[PDB]
RNA sequence: GCUUGAGUCUCGUAGAGGGGGGUAGAAUUCCAGGUGUAGCGGUGAAAUGCGUAGAGAUCUGGAGGAAUACCGGUGGCGAAGGCGGCCCCCUGGACGAAGACUGACGCUCAGGUGCGAAAGCGUGGGGAGCAAACAGGAUUAGAUACCCUGGUAGUCCACGCCGUAAACGAUGUCGACUUGGAGGUUGUGCCCUUGAGGCGUGGCUUCCGGAGCUAACGCGUUAAGUCGACCGCCUGGGGAGUA
């Protein structure tokens, strides 16, 4: 989120934001609603995730 | 008769209220019969966020046992007293000491 | 439910037995004994047991034979939704001769081989063979 | 649900002696007992329909065992009934 | 965990935005986890913690 | 009684329960086969074993895992007996008389290695036809003579010779085998408990079959 | 009569179980203001729309409704429907450790009664965002659509209706019996607690797999296996869940 960089370098060195935010939370809240349905793709994301 | 935490947080500018506050809760608990099993007066304290305009604020730990009535009327003039800027009542699970 | 008992003793071989199972037990009944006496007097249980006194404990010893089992079959006939009664001439004979039947009657627990000799009938609870 | 004080007191009061908590009309005295304290809890709310599907749960039980005592000792039944205030 | 109050011990079971960090991370057990939480939310709403690093 | 210096048991989880009466393990997370169980069923196993050996033993050592399988060309190999000792070809036993060519071409071959047709041909063709040779050659040793079928089969671990051995049970071929806490019984007529893959049990068993088929009727 | 089935009693444990009252921060929209100035918004590309009565952007204060990020998980509770911020109050169920009391008091249940998503209906209320209808802009041969700009009911609360969903595990309930393996979750007994543990012993659950069962797929101690008690239901497709 937040960087207050210091001495000597220019470099972004932002990797930051690909440790919560930006497309996280934000693709998610992005469109449709959801429901039930995030149930579904939660399920087959653990089916996925055993092996 | 149950337990409760309890630890209302009062606004700086009313600081010099809060030991007459305390004063008259003890009174009022103890007047049914329930006792009193910890009490820390945290003073100032600063806040995470600036809850109300203004950060930092005067905090009072409690720690009773009191029937379930008392403790009622206790939210209430809890709301009543807009010198008060949060306050939370808790579980229970018999008494406690010293601890924070 | 434990409703019918009998059912479960017929059970209880008719699974051990395939599971290769040594031993079984099970609460005991004056009832469930008369049978595995049966069961036994005609060579397809080992040997009973009823190790108890309160909680009575009925326990029957299997047998096996080359690889199978002594008990190639067991059902229950007779039951409490509904309760078959044969007079004498009526006896059912399991596998032609082979197999028993085993049938109460105003005169104990026999077999139908021996019920029919005594020459009376009953209640044919089971078949076995 | 009951204070164990007025469930042993129940108890004390329709058994032999405490301890003997499973005597039938000790169960259909803190049952009705209950049943009863309940009526109020329904008296608000009233939309707590998962808590009134115990009660009834409740009801149908002491249903069955006042039943079964009518059954076995017909003068413990009337006793009961008239001293718990019941059956009309 | 324990106890809110316990902000100390707590500190370590968020990131710097203030979310609270997945089991799988903490390598917690179960019902602690909870206990966790509870605290945790318990401890924001006393503004002994933030919600938000925004503040 | 016991004279496995060590074979205990072995094997850990992956036990198949049918293997319970010839099991009394339990330390460190695997099971210790029944020592005392494994021996009176040498009683039985050389003993029916020489028992067909003196009425003329031809037997199949079949055995393999790149770690155990040449050390099964030995008194396994050289006495009364014959061996596998890799891939073992699925329908060998079944196929008999298909692979019955695959032995003419192996032959007609080395028969003809330092014999016949050899250093002639190409400088391609020589090693670049004992490629053909060395490849046969494993898998395809124990058969070359056969003279006197296969007349029971001592198998090393029975499920890692899950084709062998049921190829047996459909031939009757009375397949003697040593069986771990894992791997599955009853494919086996007589079944040898214990360790199936460290490098005694096997040489153990393994050499002390050689040294009772070897010798039976003088 | 009996004590094992079934209840009752004691202490405790976990829980988005139900009902009621408070309350919190993040955001969106709106109102006011500061600064700032020519665009913003949107699509596949556009246009409708919005901005010099100063939008968008940015900061500050305020009002309002709705939902509760992270925890969060083949995680948890409930009879099903379904139930996720925090707190108090009322309350249902489950499970476990002991022992004590009741003494077959039980299982199932046509008829009956209760509950029962979302939509929809009745009266008041409430209304930020979303959005049937509807308007406008597009695309297209056509476009009563999919896309865009708007947006009414409804989605929110109270009281009362309706009683249906692929209301699904497409698997009625209860009880007994029958090889295994790796987890998750939740009690509890024992061990130098001396390891963050070690060995057991219940409840619940996920994956996998044996016999067996199956048309096959697959199920597999949470059976679709082996048995019993009771209940619902099927008898070619269409016609029709219609008259
Ligand atoms: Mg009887
Ligand atoms: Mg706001
Ligand atoms: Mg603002
Ligand atoms: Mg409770
Ligand atoms: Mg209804
Ligand atoms: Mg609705
Ligand atoms: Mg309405
Ligand atoms: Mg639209
Ligand atoms: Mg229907
Ligand atoms: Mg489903
Ligand atoms: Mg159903
Ligand atoms: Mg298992
Ligand atoms: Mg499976
Ligand atoms: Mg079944
Ligand atoms: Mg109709």
């Amino acid at each position: 989120i937040k960087v207050r960089e210091n001495e000597p370098f220019d470099v972004a060195l932002r990797r930051f934001k690909r440790s919560c935010e930006k497309a996280g939370v934000l693709a998610e809240v992005r469109r449709r609603e959801f429901y039930e349905k995030p149930t579904t793709e939660r399920k087959r994301a653990k089916a996925s995730a055993v092996k | 008769m149950r337990h409760y935490e309890i630890v209302f947080m009062v606004h700086p500018d009313q600081s010099e209220q809060v030991p007459g506050m305390i004063e008259r809760y003890t009174a009022a608990i103890t007047g049914a019969e329930g006792k009193i099993h910890r009490l820390e007066d945290w003073g100032r304290r600063q806040l995470a966020y600036p809850i109300n305009k203004l950060h930092k604020a005067h905090y009072v730990l409690m720690n009773v046992e009191a029937p379930q009535e008392v403790i009622d009327e206790l939210e209430t003039t809890f709301r009543f007293n807009d010198a008060v800027i949060r306050s939370m009542v808790m579980r229970t699970k018999h008494a406690v000491t010293e601890a924070s | 439910s434990m409703q019918d008992p009998i059912a479960d003793m017929l059970t209880r071989i008719r699974n051990g037995q395939a599971a290769n199972k040594a031993a079984v037990t099970m609460p005991s009944s004056k009832l469930k004994v008369a049978i595995a006496n049966v069961l036994k007097e005609e060579g397809f249980i080992e040997d009973f047991k009823v190790e108890g006194d309160t909680k009575p404990e009925l326990e029957l010893t299997l047998k096996y034979f080359q690889g199978k089992a002594v008990v190639e079959s067991i059902q229950r006939v007779s039951r409490p939704g509904l309760r078959i009664y044969k007079r004498k001439d009526e006896l059912p004979k399991v596998m032609a001769g082979l197999g028993i039947a085993v049938v109460s009657t105003s005169k104990g627990v026999m077999t139908d081989r021996a019920a029919r000799q005594a020459g009376l009938g009953g209640e044919i609870i089971c078949y076995v063979a | 649900s009951l204070s164990t004080e007025a469930t042993a007191k129940i108890v004390s009061e329709f058994g032999r002696d405490a301890n003997d908590t499973g005597s039938t009309e000790v169960q259909v005295a803190l049952l009705t007992a209950q049943i009863n304290h309940l009526q109020g809890h329904f008296a608000e709310h009233k939309k707590d329909h998962h808590s009134r599907r115990g009660l009834l749960r409740m009801v149908s039980q002491r249903r069955k065992l006042l039943d079964y005592l009518k059954r076995k000792d017909v003068a413990r039944y009337t006793q009961l009934i008239e001293r718990l205030g019941l059956r009309r | 965990e324990i106890d809110y109050k316990d902000i100390a011990t707590l500190k370590n079971y968020i990131t710097e935005s203030g979310k609270i960090v997945p089991s799988r991370i903490t390598g917690t057990r179960a019902k602690y986890q909870r206990q966790l939480a509870r605290a945790i939310k318990r401890a924001r709403y006393l503004s002994l913690l933030p919600y938000t690093d925004r503040h | 009684m016991l004279k496995a210096g060590v074979h205990f048991g072995h094997q850990t989880r992956y036990w198949n329960p049918k293997m319970k009466p010839f099991i009394f393990g339990a330390r460190n997370k695997v099971h210790i086969i029944n020592l005392e169980k494994t021996v009176p069923m040498f009683n039985e196993a050389l003993a029916e074993l020489n028992k067909i050996a003196s009425r003329k033993g031809k037997i199949l050592f079949v055995g393999t895992k790149r770690a155990a399988s040449e050390a099964v060309k030995d008194a396994a190999l050289s006495c009364d007996q014959f061996f596998v000792n890799h891939r073992w070809l699925g329908g060998m036993l079944t196929n008999w008389k298909t692979v019955r060519q695959s032995i003419k071409r192996l032959k007609d071959l080395e028969t003809q290695s330092q014999d016949g047709t050899f250093d002639k041909l190409t400088k391609k063709e020589a090693l670049m036809r004992t490629r053909e040779l060395e490849k046969l050659e494993n898998s395809l040793g124990g058969i070359k003579d056969m003279g006197g079928l296969p007349d029971a089969l001592f198998v090393i671990d029975a499920d890692h010779e899950h084709i062998a051995i049921k190829e047996a049970n459909n031939l009757g071929i009375p397949v003697f085998a040593i069986v771990d806490t894992n791997s599955d019984p009853d494919g086996v007529d007589f079944v040898i408990p214990g360790n199936d893959d460290a490098i005694r049990a096997v040489t153990l068993y393994l050499g002390a079959v050689a040294a009772t088929v070897r010798e039976g009727r003088s």
